[PDB]
C-alpha cells in the first residue's frame, strides 16, 4: 500500500524531511571529520555511493530551488529526487516521476530543470 | 479435488463481469467458501464459491511456496505471468519458478519459534567422539549444526546427540589475559574477521560466538582464543 | 539432463562441448590471425611484474606456425591438447610442449571472444556510419563523420583493452544518438549527461574545436615525441571568443570556457591514439604508493602478510615480484592500506614537479609564439590537459593497469598450485629394492596420544584384505609406567606376528605429527628383529604425507565405500593406497563436488578465480593420466581406479561414465581396443583422442577371448599407426607372419636397435603422411618396453620434506627470526631451557637468551607448564629443534635485527613521520 | 613392395 | 531516499557511568547504538547529526539502572515502491543484475530487464549486452532503476528493482 509513485507515505513519515546526495555527502564527511569506536560498513558504503552521485556540491546553491519549488505545487519528496538524478528535460522528469504527470505544463517545468543544471562544477 | 486458501491472503476474480477486483481472505473453507473479500480502496462485498477466484500478487511483496519441488519456502515475486509466477528466495539468489494458487502472502520472517522447550538457541552438541559443536537453525531435512572448525556440514535431523556445558572454562586472548564463557567480546582477527558476539561455550583450539543481529547459523560463529578481546 | 545425452551421443571430446565458448572450425586466413595474436599476447609479451619463468617442463618467433598446426588440430580436427601432445608431435615440438598447448588452448578462447565483440561492435558502427549517412544526405559544428579511418582502428584493434577504448570514444561522439538510429531501423534514451553532453546541448563544439590540434592530432604528437602537427592559432583570444556562447546555462565568458576545456579535456581523455599511447607510456613509467590507514597502522604488526610493504613511495610496477600485489590488494580491501598508482614520482621538489609526466607533454599542444594571445590560448590549453590527464586518464590508467597487476598476480598463484599438483602426481608406484602388484600395510593414528592405532592391508589390486587395530603403539618405551611398556609389549607382538603372516611389502606411516619418528622407529627396529630371524625378505617402511588420506577419511566416498569402518582406519586405508599408486588415489578425492580444493596448495588459494584454478589443476591430471594411460579392465574389475577415465583425452566424466556402463551391461572385459567402437559404439574423433592413452591387459585375458588379441593394445601404440608398428617388427626380423613377428619383438626387443627408422620417415613421407621421425622414434621406444610407466620412480622424503610434513610448516611459516609462543617443558643441565611449540618442535633456550641481565639459575624465571613469547634464532631442521630467545632487547627487536626484510622502495621518512 | 633397412651402426 | 528526522530512543545506563560526564557517555553509548541498524518503518539509520534533547533520567525501582529518554536528529535512507534512484553493479549473473543503492543492496531478475540483453558470463567483466553490443553493463557501472519492492531481515533492508520503464538504465 505506501508507494512514492502516488505520494503515499507511513503517518510519522510525512513529517520527515528530505535531503540531497550531496547535502547528505556533506553530513557524512563532516562526521567523518569529527570522528577520525569506529564508523560502520554502512557508513563507509554511503559515504563512496553519495559522492558517486553527488551531481552539485555547494550548498547555497539549492535554497533558491527550495524556495521557488514551495511556491510552485510540488512536494518535498520531488525536492531531493530532481536534485538526485539531474533530468534533462521535463518529459524525463514526468516519466521518472509519474506524480508530476498532469501537476504542471512541459515548457513551464523545463525552465526549473534548465536552472539545476547550471550550479553543477 | 483441494483448494489451499489460507486465512491473510489475497485473491481475484479471474473471469467474469467482476474481473481483476483484489481482496484480502477472512473466511476460510474448501468448495463452497461464499466468501466476503476485504479489498484495497473498494467498500462494497461480493460473494464468491471457490471455483471463481484466483491467488494474485502485485510485484514485489512477499511470498511464501506450500507445495511444490520448493516446499517451505519464502521470497519475492519478480515477474507474474498466467501461471509461472517467478522469484527470489531468501536463502539463495537463484531462480524459483513455481504456481501461484500453491503460494501465500505474509510479510514476516520464516524464524521456527519453539514449542515444548527442549532445545534452544546455542546449544551445545556431540556429533562424533573426536569433534564438538552446537545447533543453531532446524531446516526441513537437515539441520546447521556448527563445528568447533567454524563450518556447517550438512546432515539429517538424527545425527547429533546433547552435551553437557563447561561452566566453568577460561582462555586466554590478544593481551594474555583471562576470556570466560557468558562474556561478551569483539573478533577482529581470524577467519570471521570483523564480528561481535558472545561466548558461550570453549574447546581445546576454539570458542563459540553468540550474537541476534547476524543471521547466518542462527546469529553463531566458532574462532581461536588469541584473536579475541574483551567487550 | 538433455545435454548429458547429447555429450554422450555427440563425436567431439566432452572438454571440447563444456568449453565457455563452443569450438567452431576456422579459414587458413583465420588460423593465421590468430596463431599470430596468440603468439604475441600469449607468449611474446613480458608480464609488467618480475614473474619467475613458470614454464616447469621467449619462444621464438618460428613459435607461430607450431601454433598454426595447433589450433588447427584443436579447431578443424577436434583434438585435445593430449592427443596433439603424445601423437601429433612431429608438428608442434620443439617450440610447445603440453603445458604451451593448454596456454594456446585456452587463448583461443580469448581470441574468440575478442573477434565476437570485434564483429559484434563492427555492425554497431556500420549501423552508425548508415545512419549518419542518411542524415547526412537529407552541417552543423556538432558533426563529427565517422570515417574510414575510425573503421580502420576498429579493425586493427589487437585486445578487449584497446576495443573498450574504441567503444568508449564511439560512445562520446555517437552515444547521444544510439536511441535515434534504432528507433530509425524499425525504446527510450537511457539519459545522464556527464558534463560533455550538457556542453554539446550548449552548441560549445565551434569552441572547443578552436582549441587547435584536434583530439588525433595530439595523440600523433603524443605517439610521435614532437609536434608532428603544428598548433592551428584562432585570431582571438579566447575569454574574447567566449561571448558568441553566452546562455543560461553558462552565463560568463569564464564559465563558457570552464565548459568548453571540459568538453576538450574529455575529448583528450576518450581519444583511442591518447589513450593508447598513454597506456603504453603508463606501462613503462607507474609507479606504486602505499600508506597504511587508521586501521593499517594498528593491525600491520610484524607477523601481518602485509609488513614487508605497508609503506611504499615511487616504487616501479616492473619491480613487484611474484604474488606481491595480490598480498597488496588483499591488504586493501581488508581495509589495512591504501595503493597509489601515479606516472610521477611523488616528492616536494621542484625538479620533482619539473620532472613529471604533465611538463613534457604540455609542449604537444603549446603554440610557441610570445604573444599576450597565444599566452592566454596556452593557459586554456595547460588547463584542458591538465584536466584531460588528473581527472580521467591518470583515474582510468590506475584502474586498468591495477587490474592488470593483480592478474599477473593471480595467474603466479594459480601457476604455484598447478606446480604443487604436478610435483604430487608424477610419482611412481613403490617398487621393493611386480606384475602383481605390492602388498601395503598403511599405519594411521590421530594426534590424541590415547587414541587407537589403526593398521590396514591392501593388496596390489587396491582392495583393503585385511586391518588391524594397535590400542597401545602410541605408548613410548621409556614410559614412567611399566603397565604401558608391557600393554604396548602385547601390541609389538600383534603387529610382529601380523608381518610375518602377511609378509608385506611396505609398511607406511601417517606424516600426522612428530611422533611418526616415533612409529617408524620401532616398525623399522620389528621389521629389523623379522630380518635378524631371517624369516622375511626386506620390507619397506615409509614416512607418507596423510594431509591426501585426511581429504579421503572426511569424503562422502570413503563412508559409501566402507560404511562399517572408524575414520582413522579409512585414512590408513588411503596411506596405503598412494604409495601403491599416487594418481590413482588423487583422483578418488577429485569429485564433481570440487573437494580437491581442500588441499594446500598454496597459501593464497582461496583470493584467486576458482573456475580458473579448478581448469589449472585438471589440467595437471589430464597430463599425467594421459601419460600414464588408464587400464579399463582395473577400472571395471576394481571400482577404486575407475576415478581415472573421466581425466582420459576426449572422454570427461560424461563419456566415462557411459564407458564403464556399457562394459558393465554387457558384463565383458575391454579385451580389444576395437571394441570402443564394435561394442561401445564411440565416435571416429572420440576414439582417435583416447585409443593411444587406454591400456588392455592382453596377458590376463584367455579362453574363447584368444579369437581376437592384438597384442599392440597394451602400449602407446596409436591404432592408425599399428600398420607401421607391425610393419616395423616384420621389418626387424627380415621375415620373408606379422603377429608371429611382433610376439617375437616384443620377446627380443634387442634387435629393434639396428633398426633405421629415418629411412622409414622418408617413406612415409614419400607416402604422404608427412614427417613421421618423432612417432616411429617413439613406435621404437614403445616396442622397447610396452607402457613403461613415466613418472619419476618413488624416493623417501627428504630432511626438509619430512620437516615440513610432520610440523605442518614452510620456511616462509617457520623461519629464523619469527616471533612464537611456547610451553616450558624442563632444564638442560644449567645449559637452558626445553620447551615445546604448537607445531611440536621441541625449543632450546641457552641459559644466557633467557633475559637482558645475567641469570644464573632458570628457575628464579620458568616453571615447567609455563607459556612464553620467544624469537627464532638458529632452526634444525633434522633433529625438530630451534634456538629460541626471550631477552627483551630481541623480543621487542630495539636494533631492527632478526625482523623480516623490508621492500628496497619501503617508506622509512613516512615510518618515522608517522610514529 | 618396400623393406626398411638395418643400415644403422 | 535520504531523509532528515528528529526520532526518540530510550537507553539504559548503569550507574557507573554517572559523574560529570554523564551526559557526554549517553551521547557515545548513543553512537553506537543508532548507527548503521534498522526498521521496516524509519528505513536504514545513517548517522545521528545532532541531539535534540536529553529527558530527565528516571530511575528504575529494584535494580540499578536509568533510562535516558533521548530525541535526537538522525538522518535515514528509506526506499519505497515506485522511486526511481540511482545504483552501482556490484555482481551480473545468468539469474539477474545484483546492484548497490547507498547503504542497501538490490537485484534485478533478467525478466524485468529489456528484451535486447543478452548475457557475457564468459568475460574478465561480466556484462550483460545487447545483440549489436551496443549498451554494455558491467560491473562498477552506474545505474538508474525502480524500485518495485522492499524487504527486511534482521536490521537490515534489501530493495528488488525492475529497468523496463523509460529513461532508465545505464549512465
Amino acid at each position: 500500500e505506501e508507494d512514492a509513485s502516488q505520494l503515499i507515505f507511513p503517518k510519522e513519515f510525512e513529517t520527515a524531511e528530505t535531503l540531497l546526495n550531496s547535502e547528505v555527502h556533506m553530513l557524512l564527511e563532516h562526521r567523518k571529520q569529527q570522528n577520525e569506536q569506529e564508523l560502520s560498513e554502512v557508513f563507509m558504503k554511503t559515504l563512496n555511493y553519495t559522492a558517486r552521485f553527488s551531481r552539485f556540491k555547494n550548498r547555497e546553491t539549492i535554497a533558491s530551488v527550495r524556495s521557488l519549488l514551495l511556491q510552485k505545487k510540488l512536494h518535498k519528496f520531488e525536492l531531493a529526487c530532481l536534485a538526485n538524478l539531474c533530468p534533462e528535460t521535463a518529459e524525463e522528469s514526468k516519466a521518472l516521476i509519474p506524480s508530476l504527470e498532469g501537476r504542471f505544463e512541459d515548457e513551464e517545468l523545463q525552465q526549473i530543470l534548465d536552472d539545476i543544471q547550471t550550479k553543477r562544477s | 479435488r483441494e483448494h489451499n486458501f489460507q486465512p491473510g491472503d489475497n485473491v481475484e476474480v479471474c473471469e467474469g463481469e467482476l474481473i481483476n477486483l483484489q481482496g484480502k481472505i477472512l473466511s476460510v473453507d474448501g468448495n463452497k467458501i461464499t466468501i466476503m473479500p476485504k479489498h484495497e480502496d473498494l467498500k462494497d462485498m461480493l460473494e464468491f464459491p471457490a471455483q471463481e477466484l484466483r491467488k494474485y500478487f502485485k510485484m514485489g511483496d512477499h511470498v511464501k511456496v506450500i507445495a511444490g519441488r520448493f516446499e517451505g519456502d519464502t521470497g519475492l515475486i519478480v515477474r507474474v505471468e498466467e501461471n509461472f509466477v517467478i522469484l527470489f528466495s531468501d536463502l539463495t539468489m537463484h531462480e524459483l519458478k513455481v504456481l501461484p494458487r500453491d503460494l501465500q502472502l505474509c510479510s514476516e520472517t520464516a524464524s521456527g519459534v519453539d514449542v515444548g522447550g527442549q532445545h534452544e538457541w546455542g546449544e551445545l552438541v556431540q556429533l562424533d567422539p573426536q569433534t564438538v559443536g552446537v545447533i543453531v537453525r532446524l531446516e526441513r531435512e537437515t539441520f546447521q549444526v556448527l563445528n568447533m572448525y567454524g563450518k556447517v556440514v550438512t546432515v539429517r535431523h538424527q545425527a547429533v546427540t546433547r552435551k553437557k556445558d563447561n561452566r566453568f572454562a577460561v582462555a586466554l586472548d590478544s593481551e594474555q589475559n583471562n576470556i570466560h564463557v557468558k562474556d561478551i567480546v569483539k573478533v577482529i582477527d581470524g577467519p570471521h574477521s570483523g564480528r561481535e558476539g558472545e561466548i558461550r561455550h570453549l574447546f581445546r583450539s576454539f570458542a563459540f560466538l553468540h550474537c541476534k543481529k547476524l543471521v547466518e547459523n542462527g546469529g553463531m560463529f566458532v574462532c581461536k582464543t588469541r584473536h579475541l578481546v574483551l567487550a | 539432463t538433455d545435454q548429458d545425452n547429447e555429450i554422450r551421443a555427440t563425436d567431439l571430446p566432452e572438454r571440447f562441448q563444456l568449453r565457455s565458448i563452443p569450438v567452431k572450425g576456422a579459414e587458413d586466413d583465420e588460423l593465421e590471425e590468430e596463431a599470430d595474436w596468440i603468439y604475441r599476447n600469449a607468449f611474446a609479451t613480458p608480464t609488467i611484474s618480475l614473474q619467475e619463468s613458470c614454464d616447469y617442463l621467449r619462444k621464438g618467433p618460428s613459435t607461430i606456425q607450431k601454433i598454426k598446426e595447433a589450433l588447427g588440430f584443436m579447431r578443424n580436427q577436434h583434438f585435445e591438447v593430449p592427443f596433439i601432445a603424445f601423437y601429433r608431435k612431429e608438428y608442434v615440438e620443439p617450440e610447445l610442449h603440453i603445458n604451451d598447448l593448454w596456454r594456446v588452448w585456452q587463448w583461443d578462447e580469448k581470441w574468440t571472444q575478442l573477434r565476437i565483440r570485434k564483429e559484434n561492435l563492427t555492425r554497431l558502427f556500420e549501423k552508425m556510419q548508415a545512419y549518419q549517412y542518411e542524415q547526412i544526405s537529407a552541417l552543423a559544428d556538432g558533426i563529427r563523420a565517422l570515417d574510414t579511418t575510425d573503421m580502420e582502428r576498429l579493425k586493427d584493434v589487437q585486445s578487449m583493452d584497446e576495443l573498450k577504448d574504441v567503444y568508449n570514444h564511439f560512445l562520446l561522439y555517437y552515444g547521444r544518438d544510439i536511441p535515434k538510429m534504432q528507433n530509425a531501423a524499425k525504446l527510450k534514451q537511457a539519459s545522464r549527461r556527464d558534463m560533455y553532453t550538457i556542453c554539446q546541448s550548449a552548441g560549445l563544439d565551434g569552441l572547443a574545436k578552436k582549441f587547435g590540434l584536434t583530439p588525433e592530432q595530439f595523440g600523433e604528437n603524443l605517439r610521435d615525441s614532437y609536434q608532428r602537427h603544428e598548433t592551428e592559432q584562432f585570431p582571438a583570444e579566447p575569454l574574447e571568443l567566449a561571448k558568441d556562447y553566452v546562455c543560461s546555462q553558462f552565463p560568463t565568458p569564464e564559465a563558457v570556457l570552464e565548459g568548453a576545456r571540459y568538453m576538450v579535456a574529455l575529448q583528450i581523455a576518450r581519444e583511442p591514439l591518447v589513450r593508447q599511447v598513454l597506456r603504453q607510456t603508463f606501462q613503462e613509467r607507474a609507479k606504486l604508493n602505499i600508506t597504511p590507514t587508521k586501521k593499517g597502522r594498528k593491525d600491520v604488526d610484524e607477523a601481518h602478510y602485509a609488513y614487508s610493504f605497508k609503506y611504499l613511495k615511487n616504487k616501479p610496477v616492473k619491480e613487484l615480484r611474484d604474488d606481491q600485489f595480490l598480498k597488496i590488494c588483499l591488504a586493501e580491501d581488508e581495509g589495512l592500506l591504501t595503493t597509489d598508482i601515479s606516472i610521477d614520482l611523488k616528492g616536494v621538489e621542484g625538479y620533482g614537479n619539473d620532472q613529471t609526466y604533465f611538463e613534457e607533454i604540455k609542449q604537444f599542444y603549446y603554440r610557441d609564439e610570445f604573444s599576450h594571445q597565444v599566452q592566454e590560448w596556452n593557459r586554456q590549453r595547460t588547463m584542458a590537459i591538465e584536466r584531460a590527464l588528473q581527472q580521467f586518464l591518470y583515474v582510468q590508467m590506475a584502474k586498468e593497469l591495477k587490474n592488470k597487476l593483480l592478474a599477473e598476480a593471480k595467474e603466479y598463484v594459480i601457476k604455484a598450485c598447478s606446480r604443487k599438483l604436478y610435483n604430487w602426481l608424477r610419482v611412481a608406484p613403490y617398487r621393493p629394492d611386480q606384475g602383481k602388484g605390492i602388498r601395503v600395510l598403511g599405519i594411521a593414528f590421530s594426534s590424541a596420544r590415547d587414541h587407537p592405532v589403526f593398521c590396514a592391508l591392501v593388496n596390489g589390486e587396491g582392495e583393503v584384505t585385511d586391518f588391524l587395530r594397535l590400542p597401545h603403539f602410541t605408548k613410548r618405551r621409556t614410559a614412567w609406567r611399566e603397565e604401558e611398556r608391557e600393554k604396548k609389549a602385547q601390541d609389538i607382538e600383534t603387529l610382529k606376528k601380523f608381518l610375518l603372516n602377511k609378509k608385506p611389502h611396505v609398511v607406511t606411516v601417517a606424516g600426522e605429527n612428530r611422533d611418526a619418528q616415533m612409529l617408524i622407529e620401532d616398525v623399522k627396529r620389528i621389521v629389523h628383529e623379522l630380518d635378524q630371524g631371517q624369516q622375511l625378505s626386506s620390507i619397506g617402511v615409509e614416512l607418507v604425507d596423510n594431509e591426501l588420506a585426511i581429504l579421503y577419511m572426511n569424503s562422502k566416498k570413503s563412508e559409501a565405500e566402507f560404511r562399517d569402518y572408524p575414520p582413522v582406519l579409512r585414512q590408513a586405508v588411503s596411506l596405503a593406497r598412494r604409495i601403491q599408486d599416487p594418481l590413482i588415489e588423487f583422483a578418488q578425492v577429485c569429485s564433481s563436488d570440487e573437494d580437491i580444493l581442500c588441499l594446500k596448495f598454496h597459501p593464497l588459494q582461496e583470493h584467486v578465480v576458482k573456475e580458473e584454478l579448478l581448469n589449472a589443476l585438471y589440467c595437471e591430471f589430464i597430463n599425467r593420466v594421459n601419460e600414464v594411460g588408464v587400464d579399463v579392465n582395473r577400472a571395471i574389475a576394481h571400482p577404486y581406479s575407475q576415478a581415472l577415465i573421466q581425466y582420459v583425452c576426449g572422454l570427461g566424466p560424461r563419456k566415462g561414465t557411459h564407458l564403464l556402463k556399457i562394459l558393465k551391461q554387457n558384463n565383458t572385459r575391454l579385451e580389444s581396443r576395437t571394441q570402443l567402437v564394435t561394442m561401445c559404439h564411440m565416435g571416429p574423433k572420440v576414439f582417435m583422442n583416447c585409443a593411444g592413452f587406454l591400456k588392455i591387459d592382453t596377458a590376463s585375458l584367455g579362453d574363447s577371448t584368444d579369437s581376437y588379441i592384438e597384442v599392440l593394445d597394451g602400449s602407446r601404440v596409436h591404432p592408425e599407426t599399428y600398420e607401421w608398428a607391425r610393419k616395423m617388427a616384420v621389418d626387424a626380423l627380415e621375415y620373408d607372419n606379422p603377429a608371429g613377428a611382433l610376439e617375437e619383438i616384443l620377446e627380443n626387443p634387442e634387435r629393434l636397435k639396428d633398426l633405421d627408422l629415418d629411412a622409414f620417415a622418408e617413406e612415409l613421407e614419400r607416402q604422404g603422411y608427412g614427417d613421421k621421425h618423432i612417432t616411429l622414434y617413439d613406435i621404437r621406444a614403445e616396442l622397447s618396453c610396452r607402457y613403461k610407466d613415466l613418472r619419476t620412480a618413488y624416493r623417501s622424503p627428504n630432511t626438509e620434506e619430512i620437516f615440513n610434513m610432520l610440523t605442518k610448516e614452510t620456511p616462509e611459516t617457520f623461519y629464523i627470526g619469527k616471533l612464537i609462543i611456547c610451553n616450558v617443558t624442563g632444564i638442560a643441565h644449567a645449559i637452558g631451557v626445553k620447551t615445546r611449540l604448537d607445531n611440536g618442535v621441541t625449543g632450546f633456550i641457552p641459559t644466557k637468551f633467557l633475559s637482558d641481565k645475567v641469570v644464573k639459575r632458570p628457575e628464579e624465571r620458568v616453571k615447567v607448564g609455563m607459556t612464553v613469547h620467544c624469537r627464532i634464532m638458529k632452526i634444525d631442521i633434522e633433529k625438530f629443534s630451534a634456538d629460541l630467545t626471550c631477552r627483551t632487547s630481541d623480543l621487542m627487536d630495539r636494533n631492527n635485527e632478526w625482523k623480516l626484510p623490508k621492500d628496497t622502495y619501503y617508506d622509512f621518512d613516512a615510518e618515522a613521520a608517522d610514529h | 613392395v618396400y623393406r626398411i633397412p638395418k643400415k644403422s651402426q | 531516499m535520504f531523509y532528515h528526522i528528529s526520532l526518540e530512543h530510550e537507553i539504559l545506563l548503569h550507574p557507573r557511568y554517572f559523574g560529570p560526564n554523564l551526559l557526554n557517555t549517553v551521547k557515545q553509548k548513543l553512537f553506537t547504538e543508532v548507527e548503521g541498524t534498522c526498521t521496516g518503518k524509519y528505513g536504514f539509520v545513517i548517522a545521528v547529526t545532532t541531539i535534540d534533547n536529553i529527558g530527565a533520567g528516571v530511575i528504575q525501582p529494584g535494580r540499578g539502572f536509568v533510562l535516558y529518554p533521548v530525541k535526537y536528529k538522525a538522518i535515514v535512507f528509506r526506499p519505497f515502491k515506485g522511486e526511481v534512484v540511482d545504483a552501482v553493479v556490484t555482481q551480473v549473473n545468468k539469474v539477474g543484475l545484483f546492484t548497490e543503492i547507498g547503504p542497501m543492496s538490490c537485484f534485478i531478475s533478467r525478466h524485468s530487464i529489456p528484451s535486447e540483453m543478452e548475457f557475457d558470463p564468459n568475460s574478465n567483466p561480466p556484462c550483460y549486452k545487447t545483440m549489436d553490443e551496443d549498451i554494455v553493463i558491467q560491473q562498477d557501472d552506474e545505474i538508474r532503476l525502480k524500485i518495485v519492492g522492499t524487504r527486511v531481515d534482521k536490521n537490515d533492508i534489501f530493495a528488488i528493482g525492475s529497468l523496463m520503464d523509460d529513461y532508465l538504465g545505464l549512465v
